[PDB]
């Protein structure tokens, strides 16, 4: 485990050193924001119907009654390009703040804790993580346990034994080469099955595909 | 250096996004039209002369 | 989880059959070009949405022949090869209950037209398909990692052990449960077949999109102060230096109705997203596995789920324990 | 009679329309591929062999995978691995 969780690591500084893609998310926000900046200021020298875009070259070659007039044209024009800008400064600060909140919870929930909820810290089964500082936001290494190859066995819901059903407990009866166990179902650990490892209740023909098989108990050997 | 932004479809995307270079992908970059033929113009059938 | 790409040509709805109109516009810059860009950028996150949501699972897996599973009956869930529809019949009651286009394609004067999705309906009925297939037998390592075969009795069965109920329980009744589960799924048949109020939320944000387009259009009639809302009943009339007043004030008029109607859309999406978020967690925390957190799944306590196609959103059944 | 137009430019035998729009110099296979740069309506676009070339194709909506159903038999892991994944919010 701990070979395997030093190498894990060293792996991704190498793919961080490398990669172009791992902080797209954080990049998009920026040039968006530099988007929108270049955008309003560009628009200064739109000219909105006006005779000219400056206002210097309004004032310089015209009365003031006519020059007024075409100010307000081009004020007006520029009004409307800040409240625009405004307005989109909005939506995307919507979008951010949600993001927020949820990085909040991950932090919480991942971190601070074990998350018992599939697919929330990661795609396997959620062990550990570790929060990272990052430009403008945040980066998580979410560490998880996988399940490797498997093995066929056979099975059965219940097996008979002296007249009477046995159930098995946090565990399922596992069959292999000629022998029956019982194990966890995320491993493979065959256990005995005993009398203390599962329970009794209700008799052998009210079950579907019990079997015959046999029980220990210790009480043979200790009597 | 410099790019004519008539030459064609991949010279107009570089001039599109304002770079000489590009990474990948699919870039909406004008749109287009098909341009009329002949006229045609139509008066009254004409009967009072 | 998703609206429609729409996309507008600003230049045509702002103004069009003319060449001196034109030359207004080219006042103004960028902006038909921004304008434009926002656009696009909406219809390229309702990919997104719709992408996140149904693609959960790496490998896609193919129906199976039986429909009977420990009494369970399925058939109505799953898609029947035996017949051209690649479809289960639950779903095609569900498409059953709910601008320039091409299908032969054809094109408006209004400028609006709207785009196809990446995915079509048959795609995605692929993948709710895989999700239903797989997780009938894959159970709970379906998303953690390789498809193990677990009998489905085997999957109830831990399934209410989870909940907090001895499998025992399950056992011996397993005839009674197999009979209220078919029967609920008929029941569900009917509701659907003979309601019309199912999906309505679906219907709604259709009638949305349609209203935000309809009046985008109208608008296009508006005089706003000027001789006439058509541009070419302008310049014959009116001598074509004043002329260029009125068009200008036309031009403003109708520039005024694209900010709002981008800005309306952006605001939208923003809802659709949250949307498609929830769908997203539901899927793999109802459907991929066992929820525990109550009423995430259902107002009971969780047992099982499946998801269906459907037009423009994603329709669970959940099963609960009561 | 169209515009815009580009001074150097002609129509190659690659030209085939689908829903989403009709492609120019793309060439067509009957084979399917992970989606790269999509088009719309199940239709990618990506760079491959013939020499290399752009191809449209009809995007795989994933891996290609059947497991048997056994009511008798159960399948458990015997082994395990531990990774780490890499996730950033803004
Ligand atoms: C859990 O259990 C499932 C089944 O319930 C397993 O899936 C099976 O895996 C086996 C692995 O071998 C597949 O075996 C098939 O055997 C056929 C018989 O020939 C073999 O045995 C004879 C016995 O004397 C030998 O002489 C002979 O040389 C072979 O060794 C083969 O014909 C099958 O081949 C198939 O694929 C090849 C691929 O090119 C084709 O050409 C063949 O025509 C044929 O299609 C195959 O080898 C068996 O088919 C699998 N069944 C299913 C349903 O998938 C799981 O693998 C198992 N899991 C675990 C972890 O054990
Ligand atoms: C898991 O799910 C699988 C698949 O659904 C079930 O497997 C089936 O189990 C049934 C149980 O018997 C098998 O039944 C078959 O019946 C055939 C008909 O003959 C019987 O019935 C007549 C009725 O009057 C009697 O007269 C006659 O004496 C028999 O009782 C048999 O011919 C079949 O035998 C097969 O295997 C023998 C083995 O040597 C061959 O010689 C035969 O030619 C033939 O191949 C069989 O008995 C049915 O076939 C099973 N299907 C499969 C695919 O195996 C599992 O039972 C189920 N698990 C549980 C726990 O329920
Ligand atoms: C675990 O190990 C135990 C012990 O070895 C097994 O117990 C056996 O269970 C079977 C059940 O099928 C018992 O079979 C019994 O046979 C009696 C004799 O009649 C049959 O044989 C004659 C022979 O000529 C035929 O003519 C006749 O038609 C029958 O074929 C039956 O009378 C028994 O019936 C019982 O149940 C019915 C149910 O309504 C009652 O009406 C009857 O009165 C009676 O109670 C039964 O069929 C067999 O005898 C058992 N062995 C022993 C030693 O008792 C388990 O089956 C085994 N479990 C597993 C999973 O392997
Ligand atoms: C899951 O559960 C569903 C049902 O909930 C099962 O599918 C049903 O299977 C039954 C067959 O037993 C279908 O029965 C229907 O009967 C109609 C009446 O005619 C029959 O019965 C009268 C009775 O006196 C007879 O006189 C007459 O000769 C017939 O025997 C038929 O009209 C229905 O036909 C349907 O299919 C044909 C196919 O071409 C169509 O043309 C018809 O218009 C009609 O659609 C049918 O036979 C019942 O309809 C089935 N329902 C469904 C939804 O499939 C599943 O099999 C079950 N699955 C599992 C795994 O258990
Ligand atoms: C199914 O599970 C059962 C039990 O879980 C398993 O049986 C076990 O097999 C191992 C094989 O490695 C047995 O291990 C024994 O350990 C003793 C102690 O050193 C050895 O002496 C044994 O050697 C035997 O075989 C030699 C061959 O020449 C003989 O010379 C020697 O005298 C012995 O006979 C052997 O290594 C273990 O004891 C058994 N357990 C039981 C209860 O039998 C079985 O193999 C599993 N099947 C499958 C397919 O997994
Ligand atoms: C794009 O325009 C072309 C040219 O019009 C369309 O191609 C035409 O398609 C029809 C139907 O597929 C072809 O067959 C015709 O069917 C009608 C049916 O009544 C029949 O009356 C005609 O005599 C003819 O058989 C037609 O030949 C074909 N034209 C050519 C030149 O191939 C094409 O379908 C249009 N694309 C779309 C998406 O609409
Ligand atoms: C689960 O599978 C992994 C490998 O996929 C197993 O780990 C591997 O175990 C062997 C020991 O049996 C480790 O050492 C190896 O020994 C051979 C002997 O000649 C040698 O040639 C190799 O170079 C190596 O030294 C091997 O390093 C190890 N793998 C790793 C990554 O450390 C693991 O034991 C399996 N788990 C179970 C429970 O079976």
């Amino acid at each position: 485990i701990a070979n395997q969780f030093n190498k894990a690591i060293s792996q991704i500084q190498e793919s961080l050193t490398t990669t172009s893609t791992a902080l797209g998310k954080l990049q998009d926000v920026v040039n968006q924001n530099a988007q929108a900046l270049n955008t309003l200021v560009k628009q200064l020298s739109s000219n909105f119907g006006a005779i000219s875009s400056v206002l210097n070259d309004i004032l310089s070659r015209l009365d003031p009654p006519e020059a007024e007039v075409q100010i307000d044209r081009l004020i007006t024009g520029r009004l409307q390009s800040l409240q625009t800008y405004v307005t989109q400064q909005l939506i995307r600060a919507a979008e951010i703040r949600a993001s927020a909140n949820l990085a909040a919870t991950k932090m919480s929930e991942c971190v601070l804790g074990q998350s018992k909820r599939v697919d929330f810290c990661g795609k396997g089964y959620h062990l550990m993580s570790f929060p990272q500082a990052a430009p403008h936001g945040v980066v998580f290494l979410h560490v998880t346990y996988v399940p490797s190859q498997e093995r066929n066995f056979t099975t059965a819901p219940a097996i008979c034994h002296e007249g009477k059903a046995y159930f098995p407990r946090e565990g399922v009866f596992v069959f292999n080469g000629t022998s029956w166990f019982i194990t966890q179902r995320n491993f493979f650990s065959p256990q005995i099955i005993t009398t203390d490892n599962t329970f009794v209740s209700g008799n052998c023909d009210v079950v579907i595909g019990i079997i015959n098989n046999t029980v220990y108990d210790p009480l043979q050997p200790e009597l | 250096d410099a790019v004519d932004c008539s030459q064609n479809p991949l010279a107009e995307l570089k001039c599109s996004v304002k770079s000489f270079e590009i990474d990948k992908g699919i870039y909406q970059t004008s749109n287009f039209r098909v341009v009329p033929s002949g006229d045609v113009v139509r008066f009254p059938n004409i009967t009072n002369l | 989880v998703s609206m429609a790409k729409t996309s507008v040509d600003c230049n045509m709805y702002i103004c069009g059959d003319s060449t001196e109109c034109a030359n207004l516009l080219l006042q103004y810059g960028s902006f038909c070009t921004q304008l434009n860009r926002a656009l696009s950028g909406i219809a390229a996150e309702q990919d997104r949405n719709t992408r996140e949501v149904f693609a959960q699972v790496k490998q896609m897996y193919k129906t199976p022949t039986l429909k009977y599973f420990g009494g369970f009956n399925f058939s109505q869930i799953l898609p029947d090869p035996l017949k051209p529809t690649k479809r289960s019949f639950i779903e095609d009651l569900l498409f059953n209950k709910v601008y320039g286009e091409c299908l032969i394609c054809a094109q408006k004067f209004n400028g609006l037209t709207v785009l196809p999705p990446l995915l079509t309906d048959d795609m995605i009925a692929a993948y709710t398909a895989a999700l239903v297939s797989g997780t009938a037998t894959a159970g709970w390592t379906f998303g953690a990692g390789a498809a193990l075969q677990i009998p489905f009795a085997m999957q109830m069965a831990y399934r209410f052990n989870g909940i907090g109920v001895t499998q025992n329980v399950l056992y011996e009744n397993q005839k009674q449960i197999a009979n209220q589960f078919n029967k609920a799924i008929s029941q569900i048949q009917e509701s659907l077949t003979t309601t019309s109020t199912a999906l309505g939320k679906l219907q709604d944000v259709v009638n949305q999109n349609a209203q935000a387009l309809n009046t985008l259009v109208k608008q296009l009639s508006s005089n706003f102060g000027a001789i006439s809302s058509v541009l070419n009943d302008i310049l014959s009339r009116l001598d074509p230096p004043e002329a260029e007043v009125q068009i200008d004030r036309l031009i403003t008029g109708r520039l005024q109705s694209l900010q709002t109607y981008v800005t309306q859309q952006l605001i939208r999406a923003a809802e659709i997203r949250a949307s498609a978020n929830l769908a997203a967690t539901k899927m793999s925390e109802c459907v991929l596995g066992q929820s525990k957190r109550v009423d995430f799944c259902g107002k009971g306590y969780h047992l099982m789920s499946f998801p269906q196609a459907a037009p423009h959103g994603v329709v669970f059944l959940h099963v609960t324990y009561v | 009679q169209l515009t815009p137009a580009w001074r150097i430019y002609s129509t190659g035998n690659n030209v085939f329309q689908t829903q989403a729009g009709c492609l120019i110099g793309a060439e067509h296979v009957d084979t399917s591929y992970e989606c790269d740069i999509p088009i719309g309506a199940g239709i990618c676009a990506s760079y491959h062999t013939v020499q290399k070339s752009i191809v449209a194709y009809t995007m795989s909506l994933g891996a290609d995978s059947s497991i048997a159903y056994s009511n008798n038999t159960i399948a458990i892991p015997t082994n395990f691995s531990i990774s780490i994944t890499t996730e950033v919010m803004p």
